[PDB]
DNA sequence: GCTGGCACGACTTTTGCACTCGACTAAAGGGGCGCGCATGCTGTTG
DNA sequence: CAACAGCATGCGCGCCCAGGGCTGATCGTGCAAAAGTCGTGCCAGC
């Protein structure tokens, strides 16, 4: 339980949704990033991705 | 460090910041305002009490400085921003706060300036009597009296006590079968200083085992059914583990333990043996002692013996004397009456 | 302020890492040397006259026992920092300052014309300054006033400890435990681990840079020292120097 | 060559503040160096007018 | 009579940082106390009234140092 | 970035004379890599994590 | 007794901030007395 | 108007008094910095 | 003569140095870059 | 076979946020000198 609702309470792609607008809550639900856990630290990506 | 919000703080501003903040900002001479920051600190949270008038005054060490001087400088520290602050006594704390009520209040001026100036002492109890005194008489007087219950206390408006300081609780106690259950809620030199955490997070898996272990222990020695508690000593829990009863004692004063009663967790394991074979410890006695004393003195009996009578008929083995003194005190009127 | 008593005088990592290294070219040594000796590692032979072994060298621990057992006594090596607090401390500045001015003026190749010109303006600062040498590795370790390493308050009350708290507390602990370990005569290994330890924890309460991981169990992070202390972006250009927030203001 | 010569500077407060604050404070501790306030940056941080 | 530009009282004396002495020196004594002003107010600040008077030409460094050296020497 | 074997350049870079530096990456969905590389002197060499 | 002013102490003047190597002395010169133990604040008492 | 902590104080005194006139001291934030550089065992003390 | 408050005693509570050795198997990160300075191994000059 | 000069690799600067997050607990181990308080008795007020 501790790691579930970990992840999903606090993690860098878990976040608050963006609820003015309509479009503005679909836009966040598609979205791609590269953030992450999973890579690109940012600052130190480059100018290629 | 910095760039960040590191808890440098908030500088808030208590009463005595403020008052000071006051006295900065007014004409007061060199000396006055010795006197001023002399008085300022004398006060209290409270507001009212400005403590010895004095030792205000011998606090400077003489070479002149008279009485008066400090006490107009008081009265002008009195009329700072909270309408009454310090002074002494509450009765020139009512008369600086009505000082001012505008003057245009219909029948207020002048019969709170008898009613608080003098003979206030007597208007705890009733009227009654002080209404031959001041010849008035009906709802005259009772409406001057209802602006001086207008009033209020002091200052304890600047306060600046936002934190309640909450308990948090520690375990929690479940209540079963009308008693209680115990669940307990709520490079390779820092890797050999990761094998340190090895040993902490093994501790820290049973800090909540000793939680309900010695709630366990504790749930077993006194029964929560019953009235107060029942007398245990430091000895059982000291016998249950074999810990030393510093130690336990010290676990049950940090920590505290949230039952359905009671917020008290290190008052559940203090009592006394009572040293009497006809017997809840001073627990039940000085409680139960003002308990019985809340209903009694249908008039004004005010009898202390009586009720130590009382309580020996009980079987408590009563000396009238100790029993008095722990039943009179904690703002008991009992006795005081007499 | 206040302040607290170190057992076997450490570290002081500000110097020594900070290249270059001051202890290292003032005892003409190289830091892999005096860095590799501060804690653990070898003994360093200091002074010890009439025999085959020079005045700064070192060695290894077999070549230790290989020593005492031909040699015995007039060779006198001691292991932890002190031996750079002997070593520092019979440094005399004037004679070998004039010796190396001398030797430079028959040098030729610009290499060694150079390094002895660092030395010769390294030394001759201590001289006109008046600053003991000694006083690089550090004995009485000052502690930073309270006020300004405040208690982080927390939501329920019960304050917790804040980041430059820890490295205090952690310092204190080896400090207390070297002591009474120190005053138990006890086996010098154990002693010895105590000695490199508190080192590490001085250091590490000084910068927590120099070496690898620092840190903590609570997220970890760095932490900060008083080095990272220094206002914000480790310039002082947080907080002071141009950069104060300010008052009479709106946007 | 421009940063070699802000770290230069004969005033060790400025130039401490610029770059390297290890590095300076260490010259300057065993130099036992005056700053002497006489530039804007020293100055500013002591609080007087430049 | 607000003052837009202090050229003209930069002619007076060169350099404003030198103005900006001189003015704040001169306000500051209607300001707190212990002067009048030599021109009529307009309701302006002191500040304004200041820069008038230089722009004048009956206030400037040597004017107030006689003035000080009368005042010392009256007094 | 996905999970199997990756290949790159360098784009000569690194040494000022200029060369090829062909390196191969792999990458698993958990564990550790391996990553094979050029010599300037042209040796291969195994890097693991 | 009195008029007693703690801002009137440092009105100090100075030029050039100077700055040296801190001797044991002079770090006791320092000192208000030492720190023996590691623990801060006690979890009851609320006080140091 | 930030750190100078008697001098904000004297600055609004005289403000509200109608005096504009400064006063100024020396700002908080360098007397830490005397003190966090003391915590090192360098002096940086200032000298008249 | 009775009740209430306080003083004296016992107890039992509060308070002060000084140590205690234990140990285990992971937890991950992770697409900049320049710039410079020093140490070290190689290489060529005599 | 000698010291001397050069090329190269590694380490530490910069830029820059970045977000919190937290942790509180804990634990004991004796014995011993000093003190807070409950009990009991004595003295004064009504």
């Amino acid at each position: 339980s501790a790691a579930v609702k970990e992840f999903f309470g606090s993690s860098q792609l878990s976040q608050f949704m963006d609820q003015n607008n309509p479009l503005s809550e679909i836009t966040h639900k598609r979205r791609i990033s590269a953030l992450g856990p999973g890579g690109l630290t940012r600052e130190r990506a480059g100018f290629e991705v | 460090d910095d760039e960040l919000p590191v808890y440098q703080g908030e500088t808030t501003q208590t009463l005595q910041d403020y008052l000071m903040w006051q006295v900065e900002l007014t004409p007061f001479t060199d000396t006055d305002r010795a006197i001023a920051t002399s008085i300022v600190d004398a006060v209290d949270d409270t507001g009212y009490l400005t403590i010895q008038i004095e030792d205000i005054v011998d606090s400077i060490g003489d070479d002149e400085i008279g009485l008066e001087e400090v006490e107009a400088v008081l009265k002008r520290i009195q009329r700072f921003d909270p309408v009454g602050v310090a002074a002494k006594d509450l009765r020139d704390c009512l008369l600086i706060q009505l000082s001012q009520f505008a003057k245009e209040t219909p029948w207020l001026e002048e019969a709170r300036l008898i009613i608080s100036d003098h003979l206030d002492l007597l208007a705890n109890h009733d009227f009654r009597t002080l209404m031959r005194v001041t010849r008035l008489k009906e709802e005259v007087l009772k409406e001057a009296v209802n602006l001086i219950q207008s009033l209020d206390x002091x200052x304890x408006x600047x306060x600046x006590x936002x934190x309640x300081x909450x308990x948090x609780x520690x375990x929690x106690x479940x209540x079963x079968x009308x008693x209680x259950x115990x669940x307990x809620x709520x490079r390779s030199n820092l890797q050999e200083a990761r094998w340190l955490i090895k040993s902490l997070e093994s501790a820290n898996d049973t800090l909540l085992r000793v939680s309900r272990c010695i709630v366990e222990q504790q749930q077993a020695f006194f029964e929560q059914g019953e009235e107060y508690m029942k007398p245990m000593v430091l000895a059982d829990i000291a016998q249950a583990v074999e810990m030393h009863e510093s130690t336990i004692s010290r676990v049950t004063t940090q920590k505290y333990l949230h039952s359905p009663r009671g917020i008290x967790x290190x008052x559940x394991x203090x009592x006394x043996x009572x040293x009497x074979x006809x017997x809840a410890s001073s627990t039940a006695i000085r409680a139960l002692v003002k308990k019985l004393i809340a209903a009694e003195n249908p008039a004004k009996p005010l009898s202390d013996s009586k009720l130590t009578s009382m309580l020996s008929e009980q079987g408590i083995m009563v000396a009238r004397r100790t029993v008095a003194k722990y039943r009179e005190s904690l703002s008991i009127p009992p006795s005081n009456q007499r | 302020m206040g302040h607290i008593e170190l057992a076997s005088p450490t570290a002081h990592i500000w110097f020594l890492k900070s290249l270059p290294s001051r202890i290292g070219l003032l005892l003409d040594m190289p830091l892999r040397d005096i860095e590799r000796v501060l804690y653990f590692e070898s003994y360093v032979v200091i002074e010890g006259g009439m025999t085959n072994l020079e005045r700064q060298q070192i060695l290894t621990e077999e070549q230790y026992l290989d020593a005492l057992e031909e040699f015995g006594d007039e060779f006198d090596a001691k292991m932890g920092a002190e031996a750079i607090q002997a070593l520092l401390k019979s440094m005399d500045l004037e004679q070998e300052c004039e010796q190396l001015r001398e030797e430079l003026n028959e040098t030729n190749s610009e290499t060694k014309r150079k390094k002895l010109t660092k030395r010769i303006k390294l030394l001759e600062a201590f001289v006109q300054s008046g600053n003991k040498p000694e006083w690089m590795i550090l004995t009485v370790l000052p502690v930073l006033p309270p006020d300004l390493r405040p208690l982080v308050p927390l939501d329920g009350g019960r304050f917790a400890t804040s980041d430059l708290n820890d490295l205090y507390r952690r310092v204190i602990n080896r400090n207390n435990r070297l002591k009474r370990l120190l005053d138990l005569a006890a086996p010098d290994i154990i002693v010895r681990n105590e000695k490199r330890m508190l080192q590490e924890a001085v250091d590490a309460l000084l910068d927590n840079g120099r070496r690898g991981r620092a840190i903590t169990g609570s997220n970890k992070r760095p932490l900060k020292s008083l080095a990272d202390m220094i206002k914000g972006k480790q310039g002082r250009f947080r907080q002071n120097l141009l950069g104060k927030r300010v008052d009479y203001s709106g946007r | 060559g421009i940063t070699k010569a802000s770290l230069a500077t004969e005033s060790f407060i400025s130039a401490a503040s610029f770059q390297e604050t290890t590095r300076v404070l260490t010259e300057a501790a065993v130099a036992g160096k005056r700053d002497e306030l006489r530039g804007l940056k020293e100055n500013v941080i002591v609080g007087r007018l430049i | 009579m607000a003052r837009v530009t202090v050229q003209d009282a930069v002619e007076k004396i060169g350099n404003r940082f030198d103005l900006v002495l001189v003015a704040a020196r001169r306000a500051r004594q209607m300001q707190v106390g212990g002067k009048d002003p030599l021109v009529p107010e307009e309701n302006d600040k002191t500040t304004v009234i200041a820069l008038r008077e230089i722009e004048e030409g009956l206030i400037n460094n040597q004017i107030l140092d006689v003035r000080e050296r009368q005042e010392q020497q009256e007094q | 970035r996905s999970p199997g074997v990756f290949f790159d350049s360098d784009k000569g870079k690194t040494h000022s004379s200029g060369k090829v530096l062909y390196n191969a990456r792999i990458i698993p969905y958990r564990g550790s890599w391996l990553d094979f590389e050029f010599d300037p002197k042209d040796n291969l060499f195994v890097r693991i994590d | 007794l009195l008029k007693f002013l703690k801002a009137q102490t440092k009105t100090e003047e100075f030029d050039a901030i100077k700055i040296a190597l801190a001797s044991p002395d002079m770090i006791r010169s320092w000192s208000f007395g030492e720190v023996k133990k590691p623990e801060t604040i006690n979890y009851r008492t609320f006080k140091p | 108007k930030s750190d100078d902590v008697n001098g904000r104080t004297k600055m609004y005194k005289n403000i509200v008094d109608g005096n504009h006139q400064m006063e100024p001291g020396m700002p908080e934030s360098f007397n830490v910095l005397l003190k966090e550089i003391r915590s090192l065992g360098i002096n940086i003390e200032l000298e008249d």
